[PDB]
């Protein structure tokens, strides 16, 4: 379990879209409440794809399905804090299209 | 499609106004709406503070007629190198003449007098079509998607 | 080669062929070093002529371009005749 | 400003926004994108009245205080049959209950 | 885009993003993604505006200038209310 | 007392901008952290009024008791004034659930006796009864502010 | 220089809200005090901005030039932010007086070649010549605080 | 408390002192004092701009509330302008 | 090779401007680092030039061999193109101190065998006598990059 | 805040404080270290040159950090020996 | 934009104002620094007097003939009693015979 | 001479102008353009206890270097205040 939710989130930080870029980059580690004030009063659960990982090597994931609400969390975060049509909020449209093959690909195969 | 990116990182440009027009620099958020700014008196240039991946363009501010930065319709600073400037030369295009007689005549006759002209039916709709970012911006979509 | 515009009173006006050829309707009628223009006078057509000198020499210019001028007196007829011309 | 909209044929009612300096155009464009007819394929009215592809929502009379989210505007579509296009036709709405004598 | 689609059988062609503000929708479409769901107790007249709702909500949202009321008929407030309590807004 | 008014004894000039189609209650918490009801504000209107530093305050609708914001947010604090220059508190209505919405135009037309005849689910009926309510909505708001962040 | 920002490096969330009929060009102060015109609010508009503690700012009709108002005062200094709060600045028309609100429908409607055409008094053709300016107000300025900082 | 101000064609205009004051000219010839004070180049449809204008000016002075733009038609303008320096309004 | 080309392999399309009342000499420093002169762009004259990324170049009075300036610093290097944009060099005149701006002006009047005929102080007679130099300027941007690392 | 400077001839240049001090020699003159003097006197440097020494620091303040193009700074032949001459004495 | 040297006999002041300003304004900036009020300065452009009220632009002064490296020429005189004082601008030192070197 | 050398040094910063406010409260990720323009940076006693300064005429070279880099970077009164409340309170403490 622990390797599939490594393989599973490993995929999504990983994929790059069709122009080689990686989109996770952005997504990697938050931004300090000193930097970006406005974001951390909007977001109620600020939550990053390390922090997951640190979850996840803690393994304070249960099951498959904890680890996804937690990904469309601030996947759904990202989405309110930017304009829609913004370059980050159409990435966390397209990471959690890319997380939702990536769970269905390693948990049923 | 045509949108800034969110960078965090800075790029010093230079706006240099060759143009004999006060322009409008217009730079495109995040979302690629639009967004006006402080106006360049012709043969001005200032150092503004922009970023890597904002993408700019540049117009008429009276007019809303179209403007060229470094030959092209758009502007997109690149990392600067070794913290030196990067220039945004800003300049008349080549008009069509039929474009550029209906710069001139827009600017003698209110849009009201069009009608009062003994021109073509034609004509009036162009002298009544006045420039427009927006319009411009749908324009350099579809040019876009026809070099993919 | 060079091309001869004539207007309306009957002026001559010899250009480079790639000049005029800016027109998309001089280029349609030469598809031939003649075009008569019954409705064109001569102080427009000798302007549409100094237009197509200025495209031609201004076109792909890197450093800058100076607006190319037109007098009220002039601004009508040379839009009506712009139009026509499709330059 | 931003303009809000139902483009409507038939039983089909799309909500969308545009900008009032947006064009006929590409609002024929956008029905593309989802319908998958292509705007010369496309007619497009503000109440019984043709729009130009080449007009601005806001001069078609698409203000910023006529398409407001809540109320949004409703331009009307119709798509061709060969040398014909079919009539405007927006099928209505559901009729609401008669007022409750308790909200009187 | 997603199309929701009433009990009398209209259509109604909205933004993925404007519909998920419907926690009920969001379980609809994240739960097998599709690009449809039938309401059939819900009739046009009130899915019509529980659409215009989205439209509102997700541009008034975060806005700094200033909020208007969202305007409902007492004619249709009861279904509405009705329709909004089955979809989470 | 996390919620309250601390004494400053420093004034602070305010103006009370009503931007929202209701009638405005403006809220004083005391420094027990109770709420006072003020004066209230007619729709479209400002006023400046005298307040001091650090005093707490939040907006509500006079009539239904329904929520409102001041500068984006639920509680205004004034900042203390620098030169002079009045600190501006601008009062809108928040963006409503449609059901809480709902709730507040069906209560507006039906008196509350006749809840009980809507063709309705009676957790929605419990709702309609369920009037808005600044001590419930403060306790809310200590819980959310308890938590460090939000 | 009496009016300039202060650097401070404690960020001020504010947030311009365009309450005139006009388009609004904000202008702020930098340290030397020198105006500097930052991007035009829209009629009936309002943006959260980011700035800085003790930052200076000025508004004004981004066309005319013509004097608006901020917070019912003329300079705008954001407060300290408490608790995430925003700041807000409430940019308004203010009261004109007859005479110089009448020079701004002149000024709208007559090209400022042909003020010169106008069958007024000169002492008129030179006020509808001295358009409205941020630096000769911003003096005035000066000279109103030194006034009631004399005493 | 009340004060008549009377344009060239001879129209009446009673406003309240306090808003006449609003002009200096006027402050002028009022400073016992008057009741009458006749404008022989003054017409009426600009007299009458000129008092809607003391009401604005009172009104509007010293509010929280946004100010509303004071409109002048462009036929008034020039002659608005005129009678506005001669009062020091 | 502290100030030198790179060998990108990139090619960047670049914009040669010359708003400066002088003919210009561009400069291509080479991969060792060793100045390049290359054709002089006429005042007032603007030219679209195909080169690398990474490449360093650097601008002079063809005459004079006076120091010009480009971006409104001494340097130029070319960013890679952005979606086929041609980045833009524009060469000015630099604000030249008083003494080297009169010196400038001497030299231009006055033969080098007659600076000797100047009732001036022999250290301006030597100052007059060094003529600006593309090389003597580059080691001293070098010492200045040594001073910023 | 303004400075005076004095020619051999005797005239009175009065120019803005920041345009004088681009001159080293200057700068070192005016910065008994309580306050500032106003007055500093050229003993060997003519009016026709002071007064254009003047004319760079207008031009060198002006146009220095301005970003599109800057214009030569003219020397007329008649002038250009004894400006050389004073540019070296004020370091400007 | 325009560059102005005002000179009153042995005094040459070097300062900028802008073509929409006025020669009113320009007597209080010499005021500020001669500590001469406004009304007894007269300022000339050549040898025609300036009136208070006319911008200097009006008054001829362009930035195309005022550049700040040759800044335009304002006479200035002062008011002693009745008397206006003639506009008196005692020359600058006279440069050398152009030498030989440079013919 | 290092209590002498911290008087002069506590009283330029300690010094506060005829609003209340203290001056000296200012003082290359963060702003890369004075680690370009300026040629030798500081932000002072470091120096004063490793004894780096020798005599009072080298502790003040240092903070007019100081002031006069405040000076050329930005287009400021603050350091030519400084220079004079650090020019007046080495008179007091050196002869006295
Ligand atoms: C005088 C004159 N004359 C003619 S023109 C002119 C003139 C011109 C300009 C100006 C003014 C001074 N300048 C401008 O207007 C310039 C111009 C144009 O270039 C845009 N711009 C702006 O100012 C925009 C602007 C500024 C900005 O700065 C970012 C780097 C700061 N941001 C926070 C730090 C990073 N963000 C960090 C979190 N990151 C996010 C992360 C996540 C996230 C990640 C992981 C997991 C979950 C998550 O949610 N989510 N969201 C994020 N959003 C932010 C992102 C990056 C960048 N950027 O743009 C301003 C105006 C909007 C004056 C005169
Ligand atoms: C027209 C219109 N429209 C829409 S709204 C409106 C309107 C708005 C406002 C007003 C009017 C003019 N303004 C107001 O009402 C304003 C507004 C709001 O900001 C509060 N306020 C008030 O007037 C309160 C107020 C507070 C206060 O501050 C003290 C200096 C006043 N007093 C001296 C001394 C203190 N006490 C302080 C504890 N202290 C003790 C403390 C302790 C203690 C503390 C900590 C820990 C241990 C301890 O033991 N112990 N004992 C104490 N005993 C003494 C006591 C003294 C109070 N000034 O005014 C008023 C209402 C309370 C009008 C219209
Ligand atoms: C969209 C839209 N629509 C309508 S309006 C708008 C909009 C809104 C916002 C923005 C953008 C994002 N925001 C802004 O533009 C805001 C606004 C306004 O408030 C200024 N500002 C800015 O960004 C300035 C700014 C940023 C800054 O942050 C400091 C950390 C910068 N520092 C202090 C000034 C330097 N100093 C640093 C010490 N330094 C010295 C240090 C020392 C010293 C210190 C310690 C020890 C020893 C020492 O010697 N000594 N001397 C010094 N001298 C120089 C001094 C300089 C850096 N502060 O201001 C920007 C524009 C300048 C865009 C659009």
């Amino acid at each position: 379990l622990t390797k599939q939710m490594n393989a599973i989130i490993d995929t999504v930080i990983n994929y790059k879209d069709s122009s080689g870029r990686q989109l996770s980059e952005v997504f990697i580690q938050l931004p300090s409440r000193k930097e970006l004030p406005e974001y951390y009063e909007l977001i109620r659960k600020p939550v990053d794809f390390k922090k997951i990982k640190e979850r996840i090597r803690n393994h304070k994931y249960r099951s498959l399905g904890d680890l996804e609400k937690d990904v469309m969390l601030l996947c759904h975060n990202a989405q309110t804090f930017n304009l829609e049509g913004s370059q980050i909020y159409e990435d966390s449209i397209v990471l959690q299209s890319v997380f939702k093959s990536a769970r269905q690909k390693i948990a049923k195969e | 499609v045509l949108r800034s990116v969110n960078s965090r990182e800075p790029s010093q440009v230079i706006f240099c106004n060759r143009s004999p027009r006060v322009v409008l620099p217009v730079w495109l958020n995040f979302d690629g709406e639009p967004q006006p700014y402080p106006t360049l008196p012709p043969g001005t240039g200032r150092r503004i503070h922009s970023y890597r991946g904002h993408l700019w363009l540049f117009r008429d501010a009276g007019t809303h007629d179209g403007l060229l930065v470094n030959q092209t319709e758009l502007f997109v600073p690149s990392l600067n190198v070794d913290g030196q400037p990067i220039f945004a030369n800003i300049t008349l295009p080549v008009y069509t003449l039929k474009e550029r007689c209906l710069q001139v005549v827009r600017s003698l006759v209110k849009p009201e007098n069009y009608r009062r002209l003994d021109i073509v039916r034609s004509l009036y709709e162009d002298l009544e079509d006045h420039p427009n970012v927006q319009k411009d911006l749908e324009r350099l979509t579809q040019e876009r998607i026809a070099h993919q | 080669m060079y091309v001869k515009l004539i207007s309306s009173d009957g002026h001559e006006f010899i250009v480079k062929r790639e000049h005029a050829l800016t027109s998309g309707t001089i280029k349609a009628m030469l598809s031939t070093n003649e075009v008569n223009f019954r409705e064109i006078p001569s102080h427009v057509l000798s302007k549409v002529c100094m237009y197509f000198t200025y495209k031609v020499r201004y076109t792909n210019s890197s450093t800058e371009i100076p607006e190319f001028p037109i007098a009220p007196e002039i601004a009508l007829e040379l839009l009506m005749a712009a139009n026509f011309l499709d330059c | 400003m931003d303009v809000f909209l139902m483009i409507r044929r038939h039983k089909t009612t799309i909500f969308t926004d545009a900008k009032e300096s947006s064009t006929v155009f590409e609002l024929k464009r956008i029905v593309e994108g989802i319908l998958k007819r292509p705007p010369d394929e496309q007619r497009l009215y503000k109440d019984d009245q043709l729009l130009d592809d080449g007009k601005t929502l806001g001069e078609c009379g698409f203000t910023s205080q006529t398409a407001r989210p809540q109320a949004p505007a409703t331009v009307g579509l119709a798509f061709r049959a060969d040398d014909t296009f079919e009539a405007l036709c927006i099928e209505p709405f559901s009729s609401p209950p008669e007022l409750p004598d308790v909200m009187k």
